[PDB]
RNA sequence: GUUACGGCGGUCCAUAGCGGCAGGGAAACGCCCGGUCCCAUCCCGAACCCGGAAGCUAAGCCUGCCAGCGCCGAUGAUACUACCCAUCCGGGUGGAAAAGUAGGACACCGCCGAACAC
């Protein structure tokens, strides 16, 4: 008994324009995202083995759930990296909180970067996967942003059951990503 | 989602402080991160967040040398 | 294209083996194998001196009107088995034909050519993949190379045909190459 | 000079010199080649020879191929040592040479320089050869 | 002219289901005296069999398809449960009583449990 | 002036021991190797060095199951 | 018995695979709706698990087509070889490859269950 804004949008609109855009056989071919990811690579792990826990705390401010801690599964020792290192953190967003974090991230941090002139239309692959970039997490007002100590950036990549390019750029406008309209 | 608990999640409500075109949804944003007055906006009543900028108060795409004029200061 | 195909007296086999192969080859005959869609391969013992006119006459691939046990029958050369030293004939491998079929083939091209002072030619291949008729093999594709100058890639879809005949190696293929000819000083780096 | 850049064991037995040609019975790249006869280990330094033989007998242009490299060395071991106390080092590297076996072919256009090329240099060679056309 | 990309999960669950079941074979044994029950489930209903594997042949079956099964009115389980019952009483019938269990590639658990349980509570001995 | 070579290491006898045909009693020892090479089918075990061995009597059988050579046992007429 | 059905298996395991084309959804195989209950994520009801049947055969799957990417593959000859002859060379009786060729092949078989029927 409860519906999140973008996805009660989600099936009234953005369903409709894409067929009468497309002309789908079945509705089962309708593109539909299916998961958001987030990462964090810390990268001095054999330095600060303390930004760690660090981007774990900012994250889960962030995002409501407890991150995943990626091992180095390779050791190359030209960055000091070792079998096992924490490098960096990483996050799934699935259901009504994946659209829940989209609506905060659309409406009050994207809204909040420095001369956001726009992200581009051109980080998809091979058929519309979206994979941005941040470089600080100066941004959420989830964060507490007066106990940072450092940057600590971030990169996400959101993933779409689109079959190409211009089925993922359409959703996604339809959906409210400030893409560079060019 | 399970035990070795997230942190925890109540509804919010983002008051739009630039125009007053405001928001309201359920979220993982709550005694973790939240603002005072629970204003019902719906049949029930849950923490509000005071909104300082958004969508339609940031001009973007969603949202709102020169020779001939040298010798136009230039006289 | 009035081809007379070639006829062979050939006496089918009582003995099939080495020993009866090398005494047949040292009497001055040659065995050889005849099959296609005839379903029945037959081992026969041609003539070597008759059989080596025909080639040197008409091409290796050339058809042939043979003459089995008094009946006659048509037959095309697929396979040849050649020794490196005494280059002798070993053995042959003889497809049925039936007239009007389409059998590919595989045959010579033949480099008719006089250059500009500055050129040299390489000929990458030898032997082109063809289907054609029965009765309708060429014996050598005649490639002229007069005129042009250095580099000039002959491609293989390039060359000039009969009527009713298809090309069926890639058409990416060097069939010769025009290089820029060498240096007396060129000739001392290659191969040290 | 003709060696590879690196071997993965730098000490093997002596090739053998029984049978006669697999590959290398055919004229490939040329029009005027060199066929051996006879069993034989070919060197670095003879091959050189024959090159140079060539060159210097067309001298202007007109290419050649060597469808053969000394990868397989032999052991000679230091002088006036009783045999025994181990395996020499190698030492100069022979390729293995059966007959039928083509070693040179020339893009010469007039027959006459080409065939007595080829001659001078095959008496730079330990082998009995012969003189091959790219026909029948 | 559109045209996928990749695989689907359909794809994906129904072949990593042979690959545990075929994992799990290997321990597994075939008898007409002591035959495997083997269990096919799927969202709706469910299939088993007692099968012999020195001959890959079968000698009982059973499954939530026939209407006599469906004339249960509780859950999933429930059917499950009557299933059990049926295969006891035609395994007996037709002259087993020892088996061994395979969950054909599924978790034990729920629905597959159930069934099991009430097996072992009905005089198979598993 | 050395050879730094020179060594070796003593046989362990590897290999089938009863081919195709044979009689073999139980606890016999078909074939000793390291790998499976020859894997078990019926009436066969495995040892901890990958030997193979005889678990019912019987006579051998080397097919194979999916591409790998496989040993059996099967049952003898008894008298 | 039977159809473009499902499931469990087998072949001394690609003759069975990959890719392209068309085509099917009665009961079933499915995908899908949602996390109330068992149960679960090194975070995520994504997976596993649970409760149902709004929707679609788009995909999976099954059916036919394409010998194209791969595979299979002979006869005969050759290499090699056992034995014997033979003053070096070479040869005879028997055995017999690899490659290549002709070709084959868009699998076959068994059991139970359904649906269908006398």
């Amino acid at each position: 008994k409860a519906l999140p804004r973008l996805k009660q949008r989600y099936r009234e609109e953005i369903r409709e324009a894409l067929q009468q855009e497309f002309n789908y056989a079945n509705v089962m071919q309708i593109p539909g995202v299916v998961k958001v990811v987030v990462n964090m690579g810390v990268g001095d792990a054999a330095r600060d083995a303390k930004l760690i826990n660090g981007a774990i705390n900012d994250l889960a401010l962030i995002t409501g759930q407890k991150p995943e801690v990626r091992r180095a599964r390779k050791s190359i020792a030209q960055f000091k990296l070792r079998e096992g290192m924490p490098i960096g953190a990483r996050v799934t967003l699935r259901g009504d909180r994946m659209w829940e974090f989209l609506d905060r991230l659309i409406s009050i941090a994207l809204p909040r970067i420095r001369d956001f002139r726009g992200l581009s239309p051109k980080q998809f692959d091979g058929t519309g996967n979206y994979t941005f970039g941040l470089n600080e997490q100066s941004m959420f007002h989830e964060i507490d942003v007066d106990s940072i100590d450092r940057p600590r950036g971030m990169d996400i990549t959101v993933v779409t059951t689109a079959t190409n390019d211009a089925e993922g750029r359409a959703l996604l406008r339809a959906l409210g990503f400030p893409f560079k309209e060019n | 989602m399970k035990p070795g608990i997230h942190p925890d999640y109540h509804p919010v409500v983002f008051q739009d402080a630039a125009t007053g075109a405001q928001f309201l949804t359920r979220s993982t944003a709550t005694s973790t991160r939240t603002i005072e007055w629970p204003t019902p906006s719906g049949p029930k009543t849950y923490p509000l967040i005071v909104v300082d900028v958004t969508s339609d108060s940031h001009p973007f795409w969603t949202g709102s040398g020169q020779v001939e004029k040298f010798r136009r200061r230039y006289g | 294209t009035a081809n007379i195909p070639n006829k062979l007296t050939a006496n089918v086999r009582t003995r099939t083996g080495k020993g009866a192969s090398r005494q047949a080859r040292r009497d001055g005959k040659v065995p050889a194998v005849l099959y296609g869609h005839g379903t029945d391969p037959q081992h026969l013992e041609l003539n070597a001196r008759d059989f080596a006119a025909v080639l040197r006459s008409h091409g290796t691939n050339a058809i042939l009107t043979l003459d089995i046990e008094g009946t006659e029958q048509l037959a095309l050369t697929k396979a040849l088995d050649v020794h490196p030293i005494r280059r002798n004939i070993q053995h042959a491998d003889l497809l049925v034909v039936q007239r009007g079929e389409k059998v590919t083939v595989e045959v010579t091209v033949l480099v008719e050519g006089d250059a500009t002072p500055g050129t040299l030619v390489t000929q990458d291949a030898n032997t082109i993949e063809i289907e054609a008729e029965a009765l309708s093999i060429p014996e050598q594709l005649t490639v002229s190379v007069e005129g042009v100058e250095a580099g000039t890639q002959i491609t293989a879809g390039q060359i000039s045909l009969p009527e009713g005949v298809n090309l069926i190696s890639d058409p990416e293929l060097l069939v010769v190459n025009v290089v820029e000819a060498p240096s007396a000083e060129a000739l001392e780096e290659e191969g040290a | 000079m003709l060696i590879p850049r690196k071997v993965k064991h730098r000490k093997q037995h002596h090739p053998e010199q029984r049978g006669i040609a697999s590959g290398g019975t055919s004229v490939s790249f040329g029009d005027y080649g060199i066929q051996a006869l006879e069993h034989a280990y070919i060197t670095n330094r003879q091959i050189e020879s024959a090159r140079i033989a060539i060159n210097r007998h067309i001298k202007r242009g007109g290419k050649v191929w060597i469808n053969i490299f000394p990868d397989r060395p032999l052991t000679k071991k230091p002088a006036e040592t009783r045999m025994g106390s181990g395996k020499g080092s190698p030492e100069w590297w022979v390729a293995n040479v059966k007959p039928g076996r083509v070693l040179f072919e020339l893009s010469y256009p007039d027959e006459k320089t080409a065939r007595d090329a080829l001659t001078r240099a095959i008496h730079k060679l330990p082998i009995k050869a012969r003189i091959v056309t790219r026909e029948e | 002219a559109h045209k996928p990309v990749g695989q689907n999960i359909s794809e994906v669950r129904r072949n990593a289901r042979l690959r545990r079941h075929a994992r799990l074979r290997k321990k597994v044994a075939g008898t007409a005296e002591v035959p495997r029950l083997v269990v096919n489930r799927s969202a709706r209903h469910i299939h088993v069999q007692l099968v012999n594997d020195l001959n890959g042949t079968t000698l009982a079956a059973a499954s939530s398809i026939e209407a006599d099964v469906r004339a249960i009115d509780g859950d999933k389980k429930a059917h499950s449960v009557r299933v059990g019952q049926l295969i006891a009483e035609r395994a007996k019938a037709a002259g087993v009583e020892t088996v061994v269990f395979d969950r054909g590639g599924y978790t034990y658990g729920g629905r597959i449990a159930a069934l099991a349980d009430a097996a072992r509570e009905a005089g198979l001995k598993f | 002036s050395s050879s730094r070579n020179g060594r070796d290491s003593a046989a362990q006898r590897l290999g089938v021991k009863r081919f195709g045909g044979q009689v073999v009693k139980a606890g016999e020892i078909l074939v000793r190797q390291r790998g499976t090479h020859f894997h078990p089918g019926v009436n066969v075990g495995r040892g901890g060095d990958d030997t193979l061995f005889a678990l019912a009597p019987g006579a051998v059988e080397f097919g194979a199951k999916r591409g790998r050579k496989t040993v059996n046992i099967v049952p003898v007429a008894r008298p």
